[PDB]
């Protein structure tokens, strides 16, 4: 067993309808209101556009719900609907439906956002603490809630750049976190996947968001996008044992009773843990802080336990002088 | 397309 370290108890003291998602009933707009503008390239299911509010004239954004079975279309509504107002959170408008197809669609407010490719090539090492800062802002949001994003990844936190704006989007994937519950580990992207997806432990919680949100600050202190580049997954767990080393990786497995797929018996092998200031070179050195690592050290660990919750890690000195700032 | 096309 295993059970969140903060914010465990969020869903059992809310009401059944604030989690019970299946029994939502959305209630839909008027699709008449919005006008397609144009597609937008967010992946090979996505069926994602640009739109006009025809009624103030606002840009906005609407993504069409098709690949999906209908609990989930409930899900992400109302954690969409749970998370109004916060922190860093996509804004959702409106909730529509073709009156013939009867295919749902979601309206969200419109970012000018920067392609992740050519914004981290850029980053400086205020801008790191400022946007890590920011999207940690979201994630404590949300756990204080009681959801679980389950798909951190550069692809789903939208930066405009020119003002300074993030947004936490994509929560097809989010769910409420109850103790003692197990999870699907089928989530997040490969490359973002924590320790615990990849050997499939299921009693899981808003820590595996942590993991994500660390892999992105490893991928943008070190100038390496993504940090850990696994060719499926079981490779993926080797490149971070590589990293991380295979003692605490047994030693965790050990400690939760972990199944082990018996192909990684194969695979993994035996590796030192790294120390962090190895990832250090010439083209990132100017990234690269003992805070940033420290800082880091405490969100890469596989012991999901022991890594910082979002409120931890915005306590921590590397986020200082973004504090100090926002006074 | 809502708002025709
Ligand atoms: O999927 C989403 O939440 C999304 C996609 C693009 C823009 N805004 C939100
Ligand atoms: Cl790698």
């Amino acid at each position: 067993g295993s059970r969140a370290r903060v914010y465990a108890e969020v869903n059992s003291l809310r009401s059944r309808e604030y989690w019970d998602y299946e029994a939502h009933v959305p209630s839909w707009g008027n699709q008449d209101d919005y006008q397609l503008v144009r597609k937008l390239g967010r992946g090979k299911y996505s069926e994602v556009f640009e739109a006009i509010n025809i009624t103030n004239n606002e840009r906005v954004v609407v993504k069409i719900l098709k690949p999906v079975k209908k609990k989930k279309i409930k899900r992400e509504v109302k954690i969409l609907e749970n998370l109004r107002g916060g922190t860093n959170i996509i804004k959702l408008i409106d909730t529509v439906k073709d009156p013939v197809s009867k295919t749902p669609a979601l309206v969200f407010e419109y970012i000018n956002n920067t392609d992740f490719k050519q914004l981290y090539q850029i980053l400086t090492d205020f801008d790191i603490r400022f946007y890590m800062y920011e999207l940690l802002k979201a994630l404590d949001y949300c756990h204080s809630k009681g959801i679980m994003h389950r798909d951190v990844k550069p692809h789903n936190v939208m930066i405009d750049h020119q003002q300074k704006k993030l947004r936490l989007i994509d929560w097809g994937l989010a769910e409420f976190y109850h103790p003692a519950q197990e999870y699907n580990v089928r989530v997040a992207s490969r490359y973002f996947k924590g320790p615990e997806l990849l050997v499939d432990y299921q009693m899981y919680d808003y820590s595996l968001d942590m993991w994500s949100l660390g892999c992105m600050l490893a991928s943008m202190i070190f100038r390496r996008e993504p940090f850990f580049h696994g060719q499926d997954n079981y490779d993926q767990l080797v490149r971070i044992a590589k990293v991380l080393g295979t003692e605490e990786l047994y030693g965790y497995l050990k400690k939760y009773h972990i199944d082990l797929d018996p192909h990684f018996n194969d695979i993994l092998g035996q590796h030192s843990r790294k120390r962090w200031e190895n990832f250090i070179h010439s083209e990132n050195r100017h990234l690269v802080s003992p805070e940033a690592l420290d800082l880091l050290d405490k969100l890469l660990r596989y012991d999901h336990q022991q890594r910082l919750t979002a409120k931890e890690a915005m306590e921590h000195p590397y986020f200082y002088p973004v504090v100090k700032e926002q006074s | 397309a809502x708002m025709v096309p």
